[PDB]
Formats: C-alpha cells, structure tokens, sequence
C-alpha cells in the first residue's frame, strides 16, 4: 500500500466541479486529469479553493471516440511531482488492483476492486467510448476520478459502473508527452 | 443491450 498511500498523498485532491464531486490525479507540474463527463471548464474547486483553468483537452481517439479523460492545466503555483513514470506505455490489466478515491464525501479511500481486464468499447450513459477497462466490483456514484492502482502502477482512471462491474480510462503514458 | 454502463 506504499505506492497508493505515496500517490494518495502527493497527488490525488478532492474536487468538485459543476457536476459535483470528483478525485482528480495530479501527473506532474500543474497537469492533472479528470474523468471527461466532469465538464471541468473554466474553473473547479480543488479542496475548496476555486482555481481557474488555463487549458482543457478532451481525449479521443483517430476517429474522434470519446476517451472519457480530460487533461486539465492548472491556474495554481503549487506543482505536482510527476508521477508519469509510474503510467504504463500501454494500456494494460493488472491483478489485485486498489481504486483510489478522494472526495469531500469519500475522503483517502481505498477499494479492492481485483482483477482489472482489457474491456475496450462501452456505452457510457449513451455515449460511445473506447479503450476501457473492467473490474468485478459494484462501484457506486460518486467515485469517478478514482485512480486505479496496481504493483506501483497508475493503469486507469474509473469513469462508470453498471451496478456489478466497475469502468475505467485506460492511461498511456503517452497521453502526457511534453510539447 | 450489452456493454453498457452509466457515469458515477
């Protein structure tokens, strides 16, 4: 549980935007990732403090379909250290994965949602989405954002649940290449 | 009705 207690502490925050309560990561200077259906936008209370947004891109893929992510620039002089080594090059399962979620309503929490498989196409909430990943867990509202964690690494962002199974975003390390 | 799931 080092890993996840190191991240928990260093770069996952709880927020909130207008669509209500979400975990948000942090990967590195004033970059963090949201799950997209947050609609972050302009600005977003991190802890409380209402903190503008320089930059929002949503991610898609050659043919335009939905990633469910939203990589979010900061208006913030705090930075945070860059965990994009920690990301794999390839979107890929893992075992025994831990769900991190921190949120005014779930603060520090941590969810043995298992094994976590390649999923690939889901329809979430009626919206066509690509490069997802599965567990075995009835993940509930409100912890989307949640980080995935899995033997030191950062595998996925949760994004939805159909009651008996748990949905995430895939993460490459890749998404976060500088420019 | 398959591969489906809502937002949390």
């Amino acid at each position: 549980l080092d890993f996840a207690l190191s991240l928990l502490r260093r770069n996952i925050r709880q927020v909130q935007t207008d669509q209500g309560h979400f975990t948000m990561l942090g990967v590195r200077d004033r970059l963090a990732i949201l799950p997209r259906h947050s609609q972050p936008g302009k600005t977003i209370w991190v802890e409380h403090k209402l903190i503008n947004v320089l930059d929002a891109v949503e991610l898609v893929d050659e043919q335009g379909v939905n990633l469910e992510l939203t990589l979010v620039t900061l208006d913030t002089n705090e930075k945070f250290r860059d965990v994009t080594k920690f990301i794999p090059e390839t979107i890929t399962g893992a075992s025994d994965a831990t769900l991190i979620i921190n949120t005014e309503h779930m603060p520090s929490m941590f969810v043995p949602v298992g094994d976590v498989v390649q999923y690939g196409f889901l329809n979430l909430s009626g919206k066509p989405t690509h490069r997802t990943m599965m567990y075995n867990f009835p993940t509930k509202a409100g912890q989307a954002g949640g980080v995935v964690t899995s033997v030191g690494k950062i595998i996925g962002i949760h994004i939805g649940g159909n009651g008996r199974q748990g949905f995430c975003a895939g993460l490459k390390r890749g998404y976060f290449a500088s420019e | 009705g398959l591969r489906q799931a809502v937002t949390q």
